[PDB]
């Protein structure tokens, strides 16, 4: 319960349109309330007055009334719906600003440990629960009180004996039997996560091994063993809709229980005077229409236990500690950087012109991971341009150095917002420029700026998606570039085209390539052989195979 | 569109298991309209009783018991109707998880391959849990919406047909102006389609790409991406919803002007400025209290259907990837009934396979060639060229049009539970489907001493690491390996393979994807475990391959080259150049 405290004080920022939507939420339940109370005295009235009380009898007031809250019970709920239901789309665009702003400091290195695509669609979901906390939970609850603490009000200028009696056994139901049916549903709940969870372990075992229980055999014996796990699963099913059967029959007990108190204890009397002739069926009709208040209310509680299991996911998650911290030191963006490293326990040297290549022996590299900072090396210290890389604020630090990852990611927006990326003010010949100078052509066709990529659009190659990240890098021009494999199951006819576009393009500029193809090392100086983390010889091509040494046998 | 049309029968098609519960829920809500009558008539009576004829409450002992015993018997047939209709729709769900997992064995591993098994798993477990709802709950309210409103106006005419018209008046205007407002909410539901597609997955893209958004730094604009795409999302469907509480509050002005005119007229009639609806015989306030009771009971079966609403849609969804999957027209390899009874290393010989997929297409070409009993062979080529594809065909996996005839008996002909008895392989994946890493290796013998236990263990090398498991030899295997690393759950794969013995030992690519150790101790395993039988390999690791009685190098599915490794490893044909494209990579 105090999982939720971040995240009921996001709620602040829209506390007029979170409010509004309970006070609709109110007005319906109580106009649903009041015209059903109203009708049911008007007929008692009416009755009781007769033939003969048409010219004593005000029968304007209450006509006036009932067609006042059939109005305001017929358009407070289209209105309740409306506010609700836009403010919840407040809350989700201020709950993924919040969770994206704290996964940023982290991106790379708090979430390396969980596995992505499971942990991000994890995210995602946690996230729209911590949503529903609001329809879900927080206005059926606190409306359902509200209801009855002006009807138990309301009611108490008419007789106090029946009011706390009918308001007595309402909020006794909304404050005890929520809890005491979310406690006999807690063990099948989480008996239920259980046996479904190893349901489909069971079940990917089974069809992922479908080639090796098949052959040895094994394939129907374990299949009745996931079969008598769902078996078990349906059992945990039954039981906890057997408790859903339940709730809704002692719910219906309860109402019935208010009813026939109404109708018992208010014949005696309502207030003073015995024989209360249309106040009888003002209660009776109270108690017939009240429990609408306490239909969501157990369904809001029971789902606030997942609300509650989100807010830690999402709480424990955003709350790690960033593994490095920049120094707004408002240090200026350098030119020519000349990256020097030294105990990190490598040490190499690059000038502000070379182009190294690294040949570690056959995941992300763990070298360029350090030079943009994912994390801080343990041992040595990385020096950028003769000063410490520690000591060049976040902006600066994404200024000088330009790397390519290996995994090129291809955001969901357009073409054009696939290279805005990179350089947010480049105009839009630049990027028509640049998109044919790295030999990305079929891009541009059909008015290809434009177009759709990633998710939903048109998907690039791997040879394709290659051109799209040099195309970034170069865009993002900066002192230093980090290639990372840019050549790795990529076709040998475009495999020459990268390492040319990587020679001439980019060639003043501090180039440092991490590899382990040996294809076009002849124009790279100082090339650089890496095992097991350690340098065993530095050279020019030319050098390093004239020597007999580690480059050569491969060669 | 006629695809509703199709899926909506389909899931009635799917409904006959659960007919004897669909009849009883059938049954049960027009029992529930009954007592919902008789206690609305009961409280009526009561009530006219005490307000008009001022009768005290001890009198009315009897009208009060029958009363309590309604609403007794309301709580009970609405308990047992929850009841009723979880059955309903779990024997269809145990019905159709028995059909598709049936569908996805016989379809064998050749198909399962072809998605994610957590794509199979969204199949078999969202989907299939996706139509409980709609059996459960739409079905049997979509009855109950009929017959309880009919019973209500049924039980009002003969008190008063005013007041039963007032109610089914708006039976006929409820559903004329929701599809008059249902034809707006769906031209903004189609021009909003594509736009609240791309926004929906927005934040996940965003998310995933956290890295590359990290390194160009425009973490923090792209904030203002996640607060335009919020801003966009929220009032484009909002635009969609203004139309579609609209349709709910339909139900809802109806409902409301339906107790007010039933208040009204009852009220007016009482003071006579009314003189119409009853039949001349006096309009009583029992009468008016019957028809007030029930007019919101009138709306409530209506009400319940408008939430199960969408229990319809993801019961469609759902109905939909599992009558697509269900139809898949997919041919299965045909199993004979000859048994091979040789129990020795066999031998292989082929001409004009033509192996092909579940799916009808074909995977390798023309294969012509033959191995001798005992002689060990690998096959050679480049990625997508149909190496292992000869693998599952040999296995039984795959549908072959030729003739692949195994120690004289063709394949086809042949009985799978009785041949892959003599058949052992090693996949490039160790997948460990059994509880510990002792039942992985016992997979292949379920019953077995442990002296040849141990031996086909250490013989494989994997007792070379069980002292650095937790426990031993009965080390609890993860689910997916992930107690293992991908280099020791390669070695226990090699050691259920060695424990039986085999007529025919198939590898896929054993030593792909190993650490630096495991690769020499599975293949000093596997290269001494070829020899006691014939042995067909697939490799990309061509350094070693000097011992092999016969290289296979095939391209698109065709055998290409043969003989020894000396022969053609100089003679400059396809294997040379594949020879040399190793050597551009470390
Ligand atoms: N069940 C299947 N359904 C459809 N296509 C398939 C199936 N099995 C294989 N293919 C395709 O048919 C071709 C045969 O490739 P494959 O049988 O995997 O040979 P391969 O050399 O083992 N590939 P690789 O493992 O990368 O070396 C490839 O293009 C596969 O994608
Ligand atoms: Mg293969």
């Amino acid at each position: 319960m105090r999982a939720l405290l971040p995240y009921l004080a996001l709620y602040k920022r829209h506390k007029w349109m979170l409010s509004l939507g309970i006070v609709l939420a109110i007005v319906t339940l109580l106009a649903s309330i009041g015209l059903l109370t109203l009708s049911g005295w008007f007929l008692s009235a009416s009755a009781v007055a007769g033939v003969a009380g048409l010219y004593s009898f005000n029968y304007m007031l209450p006509a006036a009334g009932v067609r006042g809250a059939a109005i305001t019970r017929t358009a407070g709920r289209y209105f309740e719906r409306l506010v609700s239901h836009d403010a919840t789309f407040r809350v989700l665009q201020h709950l993924r600003i919040y969770t994206f702003s704290k996964l940023l400091p982290l991106s790379p290195a708090g979430l390396a440990r969980y596995r992505q695509g499971e942990l991000l669609n994890r995210v995602v979901a946690d996230v729209d629960t911590l949503d529903h906390l609001y329809l879900r939970v927080i206005s059926p609850l606190v409306g359902a009180f509200v209801v009855i603490m002006v009807v138990t009000i309301g009611l108490s200028f008419l007789d106090f004996t029946l009011a706390f009696t009918l308001g007595g056994i309402m909020l006794l139901t909304l404050f005890l039997m929520p809890p005491l049916f979310y406690r006999a549903g807690k063990s099948t709940g989480q008996n239920l996560t259980h046996l479904r969870g190893q349901y489909r372990q069971q079940l990917t075992a089974w069809l992922q091994g479908q080639a090796e229980l098949t052959i040895f055999g094994a394939s129907d014996r374990y299949r009745t063993q996931l079969e008598n796990t769902e078996i078990q699963w349906l059992e945990a099913q039954r039981r906890q809709s057997e408790l859903t059967a339940l709730s809704q029959a002692i719910m219906l007990l309860i109402g019935a229980l208010a009813v026939i108190l109404m109708l018992w204890m208010a014949s005696g009397g309502v207030g003073g005077n015995a024989q209360p002739g249309a106040l009888i069926a003002l209660f009776v009709f109270c108690a017939l229409a009240a429990f609408e208040a306490l239909a969501p209310v157990t369904g809001a509680f029971q789902h606030l236990g997942q609300v509650i299991a989100s807010a830690v996911r999402i709480s424990d998650l955003t709350d790690q500690k960033p593994e490095v911290t920049f120094p707004d030191t408002q240090t200026r963006v350098a030119d020519r950087v000349s990256l020097t490293l030294r105990d990190v326990g490598i040490s190499l040297q690059v000038n502000a012109g070379e182009h190294i290549a690294i040949l570690g022996r056959t995941g992300k590299s763990t070298l360029l991971q350090q030079l943009t900072r994912a994390w801080d090396p343990q041992q040595g210290e990385i020096l950028l341009n003769d000063s410490p890389i520690a000591s060049l604020n976040e902006a600066a630090l994404r200024q000088t150095i330009s790397v390519v990852p290996q995994r090129v990611h291809l955001f969901s927006a357009t073409l054009r917002d696939n290279l805005l990326l990179a350089s947010p003010g480049s105009s839009d010949e630049a990027l028509s420029e640049i998109l044919r100078r790295v030999g990305l052509e079929k891009l541009l066709e059909d008015a290809g700026l434009n177009s759709w990529l990633g998710e939903g659009g048109r998907q690039l190659s791997g040879g394709e998606l290659r051109r799209l990240a040099i195309a970034r890098a170069l865009l993002h021009d900066a002192p230093l570039v980090l290639l990372d494999q840019p050549t790795e199951g990529l076709d040998a006819t475009t495999e020459s085209q990268i390492l040319e576009l990587l020679a001439e393009m980019m060639r003043e500029k501090t180039v440092l390539m991490v590899t382990h193809r040996l294809r076009g090392l002849s124009r790279f100086q100082q090339i650089i052989v890496m095992d097991n983390g350690q340098i065993i010889e530095q050279g020019t091509h030319a050098e390093l195979l004239a020597r007999q040494g580690r480059y050569y046998q491969f060669k | 569109k006629s695809r509703q049309k199709e899926l909506t029968r389909w899931l009635k098609q799917q409904s006959v298991i659960s007919q004897r519960w669909l009849n009883i829920s059938r049954l049960l809500g027009f029992v529930s309209g009954i007592l919902i009558i008789a206690q609305a008539w009961f409280m009526a009576r009561i009530l006219q009783h005490m307000i008009m004829e001022n009768i005290p409450r001890e009198a009315l002992l009897l009208p009060f018991t029958l009363l309590v015993l309604t609403f007794v018997l309301r709580a009970w047939v609405v308990w047992l109707r929850e009841r009723v209709g979880y059955h309903a729709g779990q024997h269809i769900r145990f019905a159709i998880r028995r059909q598709v997992l049936d569908r996805l064995q016989q379809a064998g591993p050749a198909w399962i391959q072809g998605k994610p098994a957590g794509s199979w798993a969204t199949l078999v477990l969202e989907q299939i849990d996706d139509m409980h709802d709609y059996y459960a709950r739409y079905l049997p309210q979509m009855a109950l919406a009929v017959s309880v409103p009919l019973l209500i106006v049924v039980a009002i005419f003969p008190s008063n047909w005013a007041a039963a018209l007032i109610l089914l008046g708006t039976a006929p205007l409820i559903p004329l102006f929701m599809a008059l407002v249902g034809m707006g909410a769906a031209d903004a539901n189609r021009r909003n389609f594509l736009a609240l597609a791309r926004l929906s997955g927005h934040f996940l893209d965003r998310l995933r790409g956290m890295e590359t958004l990290r390194i160009f730094g425009r973490g923090e604009a792209e904030i203002e991406s996640i607060r335009s795409a919020s801003e966009d999302f929220r009032q484009r469907t909002m635009e969609v919803l203004r139309l579609a509480f609209l349709s709910s509050g339909i139900l809802e002005f109806f409902t409301s002007l339906s107790i007010a005119l039933v208040a009204v007229y009852f009220g007016f009639s009482y003071l006579g400025e009314l003189d119409f609806g009853h039949y001349d015989t006096g309009v009583t306030l029992a009468a008016g209290f019957l028809a007030l009771i029930l007019a919101p009971e009138f709306f409530q079966p209506l009400r319940d259907l408008g939430t199960f609403y969408h229990a319809k849609a993801q019961a469609v969804g759902a109905a939909d990837s599992l009558k697509t999957f269900m139809e898949t027209p997919l041919a299965h390899p045909q199993r004979g009934e000859a048994e091979l009874a040789s129990t020795d290393p066999v031998t292989i010989e082929a001409e004009e396979l033509f192996i092909t997929s579940p799916e009808g297409k074909t995977l390798a070409g023309p294969l012509n060639f033959t191995l001798p009993a005992g002689q060990r062979a690998v096959l050679v080529g480049r990625s997508g060229s149909g190496k292992s594809s000869l693998l599952n065909a040999l296995s039984g996996f795959l549908s072959y049009q030729g003739s692949l005839r195994i120690n004289g008996i063709e394949l086809r002909d042949l009985s799978p539970e009785s041949w892959r008895k003599h058949l052992s392989w090693v996949g490039q994946n160790p997948q460990l489907p059994a509880a510990t890493l002792r039942d992985n290796v016992l997979l292949a013998r379920p019953d077995a001493s442990e002296q040849e236990l141990q031996a086909a263990l250490d013989n494989a090398w994997v007792s070379e690491f069980l002292p650095l498991l937790p426990q031993g030899v009965d080390t609890p295997v993860g689910d997916q390996a992930a107690r293992l690393s991908v280099g020791q759950a390669q070695r226990v794969a090699v050691a259920r393979a060695l424990l039986n013995p085999c007529s025919l030992l198939l590898l896929d690519e054993p030593a792909a994807s190993l650490d630096a150790h495991s690769e020499q101790r599975v293949m000093e395993a596997l290269n001494a475990a070829s020899l006691r039988q014939t042995t067909l390999m697939v490799t990309h690791q061509l350094e070693d391959l000097a011992d092999w009685d016969v290289i296979w190098v095939m391209q698109d599915g065709r055998i290409i080259e043969q003989g020894r490794y000396a022969e053609l490893s100089v003679a400059g044909g396809p294997f040379a150049t594949l020879l040399a494209h190793r050597q551009e990579e470390i």
